[PDB]
């Protein structure tokens, strides 16, 4: 158990974080580091094209064998 | 607006149906036409008409 429900204590610093606005709390240079480094795998996943712009095309010749 | 202006940018862009720049088959065609066609069967006849020919005397 009954003394341990006494939650309570994870909710309040739960609060104090989430009421949080100015980026991701604590920042730490690393973020970004780390961001940019999984930001760099999707680019070598998706390819290197600006994915906020609709793609361009230039079609290939069919082909004959 | 950038899934607006993909929906319409995906529609209403018209791809490229390629060029059929490729039968010049129907030429080489016709070339063997004048080849295998005509020349070989109108031989073909003539040697067709003599041996009928051929067997018109030996009826007699």
């Amino acid at each position: 158990l009954d003394p341990v429900q006494k939650f309570v204590d994870k909710i309040r610093e739960y609060r104090t974080k989430r009421q949080t606005s100015g980026g991701p709390v604590d920042a730490g240079p690393e973020y970004q580091q780390d961001l940019d480094r999984e930001l760099f795998k999707l680019k070598q996943m998706y390819g290197k094209a600006d994915m906020n712009t609709f793609p361009n095309f230039t079609f290939e010749d069919p082909k004959f064998e | 607006g950038l899934v607006d202006d993909f929906e319409k940018k995906f529609n209403a862009l018209k791809v490229p149906i390629p060029e059929d720049k490729y039968t010049a088959q129907v030429d080489a065609e016709e070339k063997e036409d004048v080849k295998s066609c005509a020349e070989f069967l109108t031989q073909s006849k003539t040697r067709i008409q003599e041996y009928e020919k051929e067997l018109e005397k030996m009826r007699n």
